[PDB]
């Protein structure tokens, strides 16, 4: 492949911001990987911008401070940047460049690959078929998440996103107990976390967290601070992904990517836009980015032929809960269902705060059967949803109409309405609850009600679980 | 209650840390072995830059490099001081087929005037005539780039192939 | 003549320094060889736009010079494959790579050069006869259902010098040559056709033959005419397939074209199969109907340029199997995504920003592709004739009836079957408004009903003025309780409900309910508003003469007649011969009207 | 007490499991070295120089 020496320039014919532009450059390539070597014998990566004749331009990723319009150096790598990927990564933690930082070694890699990937034949797609438990009740018992059921989430500023995020991570897992508890023990499943516009607290939480629940041997992390330059908040998914790909779909593995702070990436794609020269967009973002979210969200799935797959999680926020703001729109767009959060329900010390009236699901008509589950989920889930509505319907009756009014029926729902949300929508902290164990308590909570007021679900389902 | 559980995840924690020291040691043990073959690698480079045959066609090798790459009508070539009249027929024989190859006129002059470090083990620079392009050819440089280029293949042919790569591509 | 490639604001690239050439051609940059377009020119300079990545390409790499424009190919074997919006083949690519990713610049044709099929020539003309452009010239038979014929390409004629006899021959061998005024040319199996232009007919002739759809609800409410244009709304749990299987089945379309954006494999896996499984028995037998309809479909990751091109691939490969003399249907489906697709690719050129990222264009592009349609008079010696109808799926964002594109796209079309997610919820399917959906083709259709039925019209129209009616009148009847109004008032809201419970409604579960035909459907409204004319009128007269019968009097007596006219829909005429049907039906007319006597 | 004797144990056992890892490296890779550095020198030694294939006159 590679066989001729590294050249190196000491040509500067000027700056401007991030930029640093040099000519007599014999024959360069757009995207090509450039170090730079300044009088101080300091060090700093960059990748080449706009390319012109002899001129060629260079954005730095460090920021241009201090660089001396002669003393100078300029070494060209002579190809793109290609991730060193290997399986055995596992538990470790990087930078946003790849850079060891849990004080462990440079990765010694199996096999270089091309950071940009290679969109996939869609040919070549599987439906995907079952679902993956993520051990929260409040998804779970209503929503399922299916193999390459790309669902984001939509949070705002100030609720615990985060922290439902890390609880997601440190117990999801899968449910092939359902054949055998001696066979659930061959488990293939992997968890890829990428944290970026992460300030030092949160990432120091999530560091301490994942290291503190020991299940590091199922999950490689990515974490990019705030005060890293912003040009590798947009490279961070792109190696985080590629790994991702690599374990999927050469190792034969379930992978669950977890992307984090989407908003942040945006406005990171919005400094690269204007640094290039580029005239702004729609409410100030570039017009591409829609190609942008597409090549980032649609690389997960399942593929014929191999025993593997992706699940991605993407997290974003809403600016001042403007869900027609265009980080939603396309986000809705592109993808499949969404789940969002509610500031009151978190106003009222309710852990998860997770909205069952406004959750949307797509694939869950097939990620939920008999066979791989039990026969007693989709009724189960709509009646749990109509019994909140007309709960919350009642509820908001009895506020004017008065007590002295009620009926019995309303009494009913106006309990079944208050032990829902204690019990169902509240989790804690660690509390880790199986699919069959939630249920369980939503058979208990359908309990109150006699069979008439369970229209829902089928007799032949209901004497499985009413009579007790 | 509280202080029992307290008690699993403290000892849960000291587990996960013991556990992440041991892998830790692993990998770095895994690094100095390939650190102390890298060091093999440059003393048995050493050994060989003896054998004063092969070394002439090596040092005619890197500066067909070097003109083929500059590609410029002024050349520098600087060196190691003892091996001057060397690099010197190097020059004479190599410009016939850069004057052939490319078919330009280029003159090359030898840069007596400051010589590379005692410290470099063997190899070549070549700058153009304002001293701002440079190309490095030297010995050390090579065998970083073709370590780090053919890094993956080296473990694979190591510590054995992987058991989870069922497919290569 | 080399590379002199720049970088890039976005995911395209351009270069310069070439000899001259004329614009809007494809020319391929580099080994890989990326697809680009010329665009602007200055000079011996001359930009580009490659639709693929940019990553990687040196300045002075190789510029590979073509001469044609943005085009496609055309010829047989283009039935029961899937092609991109560059016609790759993108089934045949993964089995020859043998890989899962896409590779860059795959240079194979869309049809191969290694498939032999059955040629056969008009076996009339002669060597020396005289040809024009689109005169057939052969016959090829792909499959057991449809024949692909062949003809010369237009601005072509003269005197034919060679016409091969009939045998097993690939694309790559020249079956026709003739000589023109001082030069002579040969013609193989493929023809290539510039995009950006219409291919040409004798004329148009006005549309008058109402399109065939299964299901009775959409059809005998507001028809939809071969070859017209219209407009449909849908969003994920409304269903779309719901209307594209039914096109694929149950209609008279000889050929259907589904043109996709932004989608995934299972709507190509489940029409994989849904081909093989929800069949026509033509000839009697089972047969998937992909080797009679083709599939195109981009996704979300593909090149937008690519994503802009499909449209424009699905409708010229629409327009060429209308010349053969066929029944064309094009589901040209998310046109929102085909406008973002648009504002995607204005972005990029720094077009003023006329109303939320639209070109200036926007409207000409729609008109301009929606113009392309109707039934024409092809071509050709023996007077070929057919139709293309296109079926273009709206998406608001949100339900909101307020963008550019929809609002365009609602004045051009003629037919809108408004869909609805709450009656979904409700347990009611299909989803139709019957209130925001209309039809303008019926002045056309007036000579087809007036020349076979003579009672559509007028049933049509009363049933629309007693739905109508009906809505009107549930505020009244919400504000009385329901329990207490006129006889004629109650019987014309019977009535109404009677229309909902057991006309306007089909299960496509149920397999004697998946087909109405029309007949039997125009039978049923006829016999239902009949019943209802006859209760009406002897309510009428009774209120003033003696005994007004009230409806509780009429239901009674007449309980077993409503059950009838409940079961009147479980006839299945697949197995039950229509004569039989016929005869039942008028034994139930009788009936009623010996009943209805007996009455008074 | 109980938790004092199970994590003296505990780490007694991955102890040991590290050093059994660390010789059976040491083992293996002890083998077959100086092949591998030989096909490395070998294409150390070896130049094959050449124009950029991109240019021209």
């Amino acid at each position: 492949y590679l066989s001729q020496p590294r050249l190196t320039y000491k040509t500067v014919s000027g700056v401007n911001g991030p930029l640093v532009i040099l000519d007599h450059v014999k024959f360069p390539r757009y995207a090509e990987i450039v170090h730079l070597t300044l009088p101080d014998g300091t060090k700093r990566s960059g990748q080449v911008l706009e390319v012109s004749g002899s001129k060629a331009v260079v954005q730095v990723f460090e920021g241009t401070s201090g660089i001396d319009a002669k003393k100078t150096s300029c070494e060209f790598t002579g190809d793109i940047l290609r991730t060193p990927v290997s399986e055995d990564m596992l538990g470790r933690v990087f930078n946003g460049s790849g850079k060891p930082i849990d004080r462990g070694p440079v990765v010694l890699a199996e096999d270089f690959l091309d950071i940009m990937g290679q969109p996939i034949n869609p040919q070549c797609r599987i439906y995907p078929e079952e679902m993956i438990q993520t051990g929260i009740s409040a998804i779970d018992g209503m929503n399922s998440i299916a193999r390459g059921q790309k669902i984001p989430i939509f949070s705002a500023a100030g609720l615990p996103h985060n922290e439902i995020a890390a609880q997601i991570c440190r117990q999801a897992g899968l449910v092939k107990k359902s054949k055998d508890v001696v066979d659930y023990s061959e488990e293939n499943f992997a968890i890829v976390f990428a944290a970026m516009g992460v300030n030092m607290e949160t990432a120091r939480f999530f560091k301490s967290d994942f290291e503190e629940n020991g299940s590091m041997d199922n999950v490689c992390l990515f974490l990019n601070l705030a005060n890293d330059p912003t040009i590798e908040r947009i490279i961070t998914p792109r190696l985080a992904l590629t790994t991702a790909e690599f374990l999927a779909y050469q190792c034969e593995k379930h992978v669950l990517v977890i992307l984090t702070d989407m908003s942040s990436y945006a406005e990171a794609l919005r400094e690269v836009s204007a640094a290039r020269e580029e005239v702004p967009g729609r409410r100030g973002f570039p017009g591409y980015m829609y190609t942008d979210l597409a090549t980032i969200y649609e690389r997960a799935g399942r593929v014929e032929g191999r025993n593997g797959s992706i699940t991605q999680i993407p997290i974003l926020t809403m600016p001042n809960d403007d869900i027609t703001h265009p980080i939603p729109d396309l986000t809705g767009y592109i993808t499949e269902g969404q789940i969002y959060v509610d500031r009151q329900l978190h106003n009222r010390q309710i852990y998860p705060p997770i909205n069952v009236l406004p959750s949307l699901s797509r694939l869950m008509k097939s990620a939920i059967g008999e066979g791989m589950t039990r026969k007693d989920h989709a009724d189960v889930s709509n009646q749990l949803y109509a019994c909140y509505a007309i709960g919350k319907d009642v509820q908001a009756m009895k506020a004017v109409v008065g007590e002295e009014a009620l009926t019995s029926d309303d009494l009913l729902y106006l309990e079944f309405l208050q032990k829902f949300e204690k019990n169902f929508i509240t989790q804690g902290p660690y509390e880790n609850r199986t699919v069959y164990e939630t249920l369980d308590i939503g058979w208990q909570l359908l309990r109150i009600f006699p069979k008439e007021m369970l229209k829902r679900i089928p007799q032949s389902t209901l004497s499985e679980f009413y009579p007790r | 209650e509280k202080k029992e559980k307290q008690i699993e995840q403290q000892k849960k924690i000291q587990m996960s840390n013991l556990m992440n020291q041991a892998r830790l040691k692993v990998l770095r043990a895994r690094d100095d072995l390939i650190t102390d073959l890298l060091n093999e690698a440059k003393q048995r480079l050493s050994k060989v830059v003896k054998d004063t045959t092969r070394y002439q066609v090596l040092l005619d090798g890197l500066v067909l490099q070097g003109l083929y790459q500059l590609l410029e009508p002024r050349m520098i070539v600087r060196c190691r001081k003892q091996d001057f009249p060397l690099v010197k027929a190097a020059v004479q024989k190599a410009i016939p087929m850069y004057k052939i190859a490319t078919k330009k006129d280029v003159d090359v002059q030898i840069d007596q005037e400051a010589y590379l470090p005692e410290e470099i083990a063997g190899g070549v620079e070549i700058y153009n005539g304002d001293r701002k392009i440079k190309v490095s050819n030297t010995l050390e440089s090579r065998l970083d780039l073709i370590a780090q280029q053919m890094m993956p293949e080296v473990r694979g042919a190591l510590f054995g192939a992987n058991a989870n790569r069922k497919f290569l591509d | 003549t080399f590379g002199y490639v720049h970088g890039v604001s976005g995911p395209v690239v351009t270069a310069c320094d070439m000899a001259g050439a004329a614009m809007y051609e494809l020319v391929r940059v580099g080994h890989s060889e990326l697809v680009g377009e010329i665009i602007r020119l200055e000079g011996d300079m001359a930009t580009i736009q490659v639709y693929e990545e940019t990553s990687g390409v040196s300045v002075g790499d190789p510029v590979l010079r073509t001469g044609k424009p943005l085009s496609v190919e055309l010829g047989p074997g283009i039935m029961g494959a899937i092609f991109d919006g560059i016609q790759r083949p993108l089934s045949d690519i993964s089995s020859q790579t043998q890989s899962i990713y896409i590779p860059r610049g795959v240079n194979v044709s869309a049809l191969s050069r290694d498939i032999k099929w059955e040629f056969i020539p008009s076996k009339n003309l002669r060597v020396g006869s005289h040809i024009t452009g689109g005169d057939i010239y052969g016959i090829v038979n792909e499959n057991s259902l449809i024949k692909h014929k062949i003809m010369l390409p237009p601005r072509n004629r003269g005197s034919v010098t060679y016409i091969a006899p009939p045998g097993n021959y690939d694309a790559s061998d020249v079956v026709l040559e003739l000589e023109f005024e001082g030069v002579k040319e040969k013609f193989s199996m493929v023809q290539v056709w510039p995009v950006r232009q219409v291919r040409p007919v004798t004329e148009k002739l006005p549309a008058n033959h109402p399109l065939l759809t299964g299901q009775r609800v959409l059809d005998a409410l507001f028809p939809c005419v071969q070859g017209g244009t219209t407009a449909i709304p849908g969003a994920f749990g409304c269903g779309k397939t719901v209307i594209s299987q039914s096109l694929s089945k149950y209609s008279n379309s000889d050929v259907i074209i589904y043109v996709g954006c932004g989608e995934r494999g299972n709507e190509m896996s489940e029409v994989l199969r849904d081909f093989p499984e929800l069949t026509m028995e033509v000839d009697g037998k089972v047969e998937s109907i992909m080797k009679r309809t083709a599939l195109v479909a981009n996704t979300s990751n593909m090149p937008v340029a690519a994503r802009e091109a499909s449209i424009y691939t699905g409708i010229t490969l629409s327009e060429y199997f209308r010349d053969m003399g066929y029944h064309v249907s094009m589901m040209a489906d998310s046109t929102s995504r085909w406008a973002e697709a648009l504002r995607e690719i204005s972005g990029r050129l720094a077009e003023m920003p006329a109303d939320s990222g639209y070109p200036a264009y926007l409207g000409a592009r729609l008109a301009s592709f929606y113009e392309r349609a109707g039934r024409v008079k092809c071509l050709g010696n023996p007077e070929r004739e057919g139709s293309v109808s296109i079926v273009g799926a709206v998406s608001p964002p949100g339900g909101d009836f307020s963008d550019p594109v929809t609002s365009a796209t609602l004045g051009i079309v003629q037919v809108f079957w408004g869909l609805d997610k709450k009656l979904a919820q409700r347990k009611h399917f299909p989803s139709v408004n019957w209130l925001i959906s209309y039809s303008k083709y019926m002045r056309a259709l007036d000579e087809y009903y007036d020349k076979h039925f003579t009672e559509f019209v007028p049933l049509r129209t009363k049933a629309k003025e007693i739905l109508q009616e009906e809505e009107d009148l549930a505020e009244i009847v919400q504000l009385v309780g329901k329990a207490s109004l006129a006889e004629t008032d109650k019987i014309t809201l019977e009535v109404a409900k009677l229309i909902k419970d057991d006309f306007l409604q089909q299960n496509g579960y149920t397999p004697y309910d998946r087909f109405c035909p029309f007949y039997k459907t125009v039978g049923m409204l006829s016999n239902m508003i009949s019943f209802y004319d006859m209760a009406r009128r002897a309510v009428e007269t009774t209120a003033q003469s003696d005994n007004k019968i009230t409806w509780s009097i009429i239901r009674e007596h007449m309980g077993e007649i409503l059950y009838k006219l409940s079961s009147m829909k479980f006839k299945d005429p697949v197995k039950d011969g229509e004569a039989k049907i016929k005869a039942d039906y008028a034994q139930l007319l009788e009936d009623m009207q010996n009943a209805f006597r007996s009455l008074e | 007490q109980a938790a004092m004797g199970s994590q003296g144990n505990l780490s007694a056992e991955v102890e040991q499991a590290t050093r059994r890892q660390v010789q059976g490296m040491q083992s293996s890779q002890q083998r077959n070295r100086e092949r591998v550095l030989a096909q490395l020198l070998g294409m150390v030694c070896e130049v094959r120089p050449q124009v950029h294939p991109n240019y021209r006159v």
